[PDB]
């Protein structure tokens, strides 16, 4: 239809009034901006002059009616928190938004039995009526026609689930910073979307009023500083820090020597002019690294100033410290896709849905009056369109995987433009992929830069147990990486000072005999550390504390570890080597930022320790290698050995699938149970690995060399066990099979005690292992080992956040929970007095 | 010259020699998978998965049984198609070890023209070049032709060809 | 449950989890069934010198999740740290 847009007339005798009308408004009723112009007939060259007084307020008054649902009042403080009204999300608003931006992601479409989610771009729909209210205040005076949107950014809060349909989202907005540049005034806004009290996501928006502002009394700037690290190696560095009035520790005599301090500061500047701050107010907590890499608040910064020319906190931290960058760049960017998208013919649909009824994107006259090249495309449309390309290509058409997304509006886009967006995987941050992009127009001019943060696909970390441990493992990584260096060095130092050997040496060149000498002050100290180690085990409800290293006493001047092929295959050195190597590997992965904040983790047998140290940081390196060595050394003594370091115990990797397809793991559990009862010796299933393809039975090498020959007879004669207990003589067959066991009982008994196990048909014997790990045999050494951990795993290092849901113990293959049902499950399969006590007294802990 | 479809014997011997990163003559055809690889657990499933994807089917217990009779039983059902991964190994040899332009269709046309060798013989030449893969890329084009001046006599020595 | 009480209980559970784990069978079947079926993990990154647990996953996936992986059309990558550095570190060959 045809409507009036402009009405030029004479308000008075010499006041030309050019009413400019917007016919696309909230409630149908058109909104007029009465631009005035003095007409002076004496100045015949320029008879018309603009009335510049009350000009910016007329404009604002228009845009208020176009944008805000409240009464017109420009008298409120910019410092104060702007409170947007609650927004209820409906399936029609999402439907209309997604078509308006061309985001055809099945997450936002109504499918049966699956609730509709709202795109994260829908945050600017919710927040626009608050965020844009941040540039109205009288103190933030500007011409809204010249207003430029420089940059818009979203950031989901970690944990918080994406927006749904039927969610009542509250909005807060606040001006972070408003600074007069030479070329105009920048207004940085920080909207917060909130659902059921809990904040959901942050929206950042930078606006630019072009012009010349000198109202510096109304400006400010709340910057957040990059984290600065410091290494207090010397006592000069302690004295320099003690000089600084702003370095305020909670404890005055806290020992800063050989410590790492982090300085998480946020500044609050107010300006006097362009280059002089009228009030600097840098503050923030001072954290110290613990030996678990956990940081704890020990102090504060409390710098305050009047007139200044700089922040002497930031300056000092720069010169005398290093920045911690969370964004780690890959070696080479990885191209993902190059994509073409088209801006729409008309901007009316995006204006309708978003609520951004800025005339410049719809009315040719307003765009012409603001010196724009025609009805420009909404920058917020380009943003949303590119974010839907990122979502489809980088996040493989999953919404939930997009956790942040910024974009700078470099240049204006006209309608019916064809855009080429290059998308690159350039970096990592906290396990989220860092994807840069760059949108160009047909002139090959950059129009929209930006970067997205994209979760990695659901990850789990599994840590290997005492399998293979070939020499030089992790040493290629220990040469290159800096975090692996830090890990090995720490352990090797603790091992040299404590037990007088180098683990690094042992891993590198795997010596056959390693002699520890107890000469000197250091020598006697090390020899005490060897003699202190005990083998506390329970017999008949009575402690029989044998002392490990019985030969090491007050008068001994040495001790030698023996092996056959090498000491890296001896348990007490395999275990610390393996654990360290894993921990190093992980610490390299974490330094690179490849570790999801929400990754599940488990560890097979030994791995469980490495896992917990890696993911949960529940132990220090020093405490880890202490525990894993002591356990390793307890396993060298938990079985009677010989004079080289070999025992009459070991493990076989049974493959019940290989003997017979009928031979299910029940018939495997049956036969191993029967061979153990018969020969009296130890047989038991210890590792349930792959189903009907790999189980591991540990026990007495002779009793395991009978089972590998009992299951090398069933294969050759294809004689079933289930089809005899079901369809034949019931229960009798337990007496039949005793002859087959007793056949191998008198070839294995004759054989020597260090007998080599022969790779059978469906059984392979493992290598390195000589102790029946995970068996009942060593169940006795659990009650005093429990007590050993209690002074190593200190409760101040146990973050429940980092274990709950993600950790899967081997004991109870179930995500670790601090719920009563989990305790009840632990007790019901491991009769413990302290666990039963916690179960019975569960109520008082709740309070 | 005279065309001949590729066998399952040179493909099986080459794929194993490429996997172990060793010369074809170093590995005997006579020995079995488990004796040659020596214990190392993961590599058996990788080789079986390999013999599963080119040949489509594998015997009941191929790991312990020798390679000469695995080439016997694979030739029974073999059609003359090199394999999906055998062409994928030749896709990464050409793209990563030959210079900027020496593609698969120019190393096809050189053996066809200079030597005369047709597709059934050139497919046999390309497999012997894989188990004699150079450590790095040959920068010059004249070394990508002097390399292909070597693998024509080695194919001929193995199978029997006059050039 | 207060945070300082939850910390204490967790520290007890963890202590008496490691204590028994030592001397109670490893239930790595149920463990795989959790992190492969329950959590629908895509990337299974194995940290260690050889791909033993990677090998165990890859074999468990073929044995009892091939029809489940096909149905829900999810592409389970199994990466060992030893042999698949380039896929874990995102460093492909140009
Ligand atoms: P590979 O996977 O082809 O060989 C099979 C294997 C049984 C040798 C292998 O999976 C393995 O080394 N498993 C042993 C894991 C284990 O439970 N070790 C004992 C820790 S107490």
């Amino acid at each position: 239809e045809l409507k009036p847009t402009v009405i030029l007339k004479l308000l008075k005798e010499n006041i030309i009034q050019m009413e400019m009308i917007e016919n696309r408004t909230m409630d149908g009723k058109p909104v007029s901006l009465p631009l005035l112009y003095n007409f002076n007939p004496d100045n015949g060259f320029a008879p018309i002059s603009e009335v510049m007084e009350d000009r910016n307020q007329r404009i604002k008054e228009m845009y208020w009616k176009l944008w805000i649902d409240e009464p017109f009042n420009l008298d409120f403080d910019p410092r104060d928190v702007i409170k947007g009204k609650d927004f209820e999300i409906t399936a029609k608003e999402v439907y209309d938004f997604t078509h308006a931006v061309g985001n055809n992601c099945e997450d936002f479409v109504s499918r049966p039995d699956r609730t509709m989610l709202a795109p994260m771009d829908f945050a600017i729909v919710v927040g626009w009526r608050a965020i844009i209210k941040a540039i109205f205040p009288n103190t933030v005076d500007g011409d809204l026609l010249k207003l430029v949107h420089l940059s818009n950014g979203y950031k989901m809060i970690p944990g918080a689930k994406p927006l749904q349909v039927g969610d009542v989202v509250s909005t807060t907005a606040v001006i972070e910073s408003v600074v007069n540049q030479p070329t105009g005034k920048i207004v940085d806004v920080v909207g917060t979307l909130s659902r059921n009290g809990k904040p959901v996501m942050e929206v950042t928006s930078s606006f630019f009023y072009r012009g010349n502002y000198t109202d510096f009394e109304n400006t400010f700037q709340k910057t957040v500083e990059p984290v600065y690290q410091m290494h207090i190696k010397t006592s000069k560095d302690i004295a320099v820090l003690r000089s600084k009035e702003w370095f305020q520790l909670d404890d005055e005599d806290f020992d800063l020597l050989n410590k790492t301090l982090t300085f998480e500061t946020e500044t609050e500047v107010t300006f006097k002019n362009a280059n002089i701050f009228s009030s600097v107010k840098c503050f923030g907590p001072i954290k110290v690294e613990l030996p678990t890499k956990e940081t704890v608040e020990i102090g504060i910064v409390d710098y305050e100033a009047g007139a200044s020319h700089g922040n002497p906190v930031v300056d000092f931290l720069k010169r005398n410290g290093s920045t911690l960058e969370q964004k780690v760049n890959l070696e080479n960017p990885i191209p993902i896709a190059v994509l073409d998208s088209y801006t729409p013919s008309t901007n009316e649909p995006y204006a309708r849905v978003s609520g951004d009824l800025n005339p410049i994107h719809v009315s040719r006259h307003f765009a012409s009056y603001a010196n724009l090249p025609g009805t420009i495309t909404h920058g917020m449309f380009s943003s949303a369109s590119v974010r839907a390309l990122i979502e489809n290509w980088a996040a493989d058409s999953v919404s939930s995987r997009v956790r942040g997304y910024t974009c700078q509006f470099v240049d204006m886009v006209l309608p019916n433009t064809a855009l080429k967006t290059s998308i690159q995987h350039v970096g990592m941050i906290n396990g989220r992929k860092l994807i840069k992009f760059e949108t160009r127009n047909e002139d090959d001019v950059v129009v929209l830069t930006g970067e997205a943060e994209i979760e990695q696909p659901v990850t789990t970390f599994v840590f290997t147990g005492q399998g293979s441990q070939e020499q030089g493992m992790g040493m290629d990584l220990y040469k290159t990486s800096k975090a692996a260096q830090d890990v090995w060095n720490r352990a090797d130092n603790h091992f040299k000072d404590t037990y007088g050997f180098s683990i690094l040496d042992i891993v590198i060149n795997n010596p056959v005999n390693l002699t520890i000498h107890f000469g000197g002050e250091k020598g006697k100290r090390i020899r005490e550390n060897y003699s202190a180690m005990i083998f506390e085990t329970i017999v008949d409800g009575k402690l029989k504390t044998e002392k490990i290293f019985k030969e090491i006493n007050e008068h001994s001047t040495s001790y030698t570890f023996r092996s056959e092929k090498g000491l890296l295959s001896a348990t007490q050195f395999t275990q610390p080597a393996l654990t360290l190597m894993e921990k190093a590997a992980f610490e390299d992965l974490k330094s690179k930022g490849l570790i999801p904040a929400d990754a599940t983790f488990a560890g097979h047998s030994l791995g469980e320790y490495a896992a917990l140290a890696s993911l949960a940081d529940v132990m220090s390196i020093e405490s880890l290698v202490e525990v894993v060595f002591y356990r390793g050394m307890t396993m060298q003594v938990a079985v009677p050995r010989d004079e080289l370091g070999r025992s009459n115990y070991g493990m076989i990797a049974i493959n019940p699938g290989r003997v017979a397809a009928s031979f299910s793991q029940e018939a495997l559990q049956y036969v191993v149970e029967r061979v153990g009862k018969r020969t009296g010796w130890l047989v038991e299933i210890v590792n349930y690995n792959v189903e009907n393809q790999q189980y591991v039975a540990a026990g007495d090498l002779r009793a395991l060399d009978t089972v590998t020959n009992v299951l090398n007879f069933i294969k050759l004669q294809k004689i079933d066990i289930i089809e005899l207990q079901k369809s034949l003589s019931l229960e009798e067959v337990e007496g039949h099979l005793f002859e087959i066991i007793d056949e191998a009982s008198k070839k294995s008994a004759v054989k020597p005690r260090p007998l080599k196990l022969e790779r059978g048909f469906a059984c392979i014997p493992l290598v390195g292992i000589s102790v029946p790990f995970h068996s009942t045999y060593l169940m006795n050494g659990v009650k005093p080992f429990k007590s050993f951990l209690k002074k190593n795993i200190i409760k101040e290092n146990v973050k429940v956040a980092r274990l709950a849901g993600k950790y899967i113990p081997n004991l109870t293959a179930k995500p670790f929970q601090v719920t009563k049902e989990y305790f009840q499950d632990v007790y019901d399969l491991t009769g413990s007095e302290p666990i039963k006590e916690i179960i019975d007294n569960w109520e008082k802990y709740e309070q | 010259i005279a065309d001949e479809p590729v066998k399952a014997s040179l493909l099986l011997h080459v794929l194993v020699a490429h996997k172990l990163k060793k010369s074809l003559d170093s590995i005997p055809m006579s020995k079995t998978i488990k004796d040659l690889v020596g214990g190392k657990s993961t590599v058996q499933n990788e080789i079986l998965g390999d013999l599963g994807k080119e040949f489509g089917t594998t015997p009941e217990k191929p790991e312990e049984t020798p390679l000469e009779e695995l080439a016997e039983t694979f030739q029974d059902t073999f059609s003359g198609a090199l394999g999906k991964q055998s062409s994928s190994l030749l896709s990464r040899l050409i793209s990563s070890k030959m210079p900027g332009g020496f593609t698969i269709t120019v190393a096809r046309k050189y053996l066809q023209t200079r030597w005369g060798l047709p597709s059934g013989r050139q497919d046999g030449v390309l497999l012997v070049a894989l188990s004699n893969e150079p450590a790095a890329r040959l920068g010059s084009e004249a070394d990508a032709k002097a390399f292909l001046d070597s693998m024509a006599q080695k194919y001929a020595s193995i199978v029997g060809v006059d050039l | 449950m207060k945070p300082e009480v939850e910390q204490e209980l967790a520290h007890i559970l963890l202590t008496e989890l490691l204590a028994y784990q030592f001397a109670s069978p490893v239930r790595w079947i149920e463990t795989q069934d959790v992190f492969l079926k329950d959590f629908n993990t895509e990337r299974v990154v194995e940290i260690g010198p050889s791909p033993t647990l990677a090998g165990m996953a890859q074999r468990t996936l073929k044995n009892k999740y091939e029809s489940y992986d096909a149905a829900l059309s999810l592409h389970r990558e199994i990466l060992c740290y030893s042999k698949d550095a380039k896929e874990i570190y995102y460093t492909p060959d140009p």
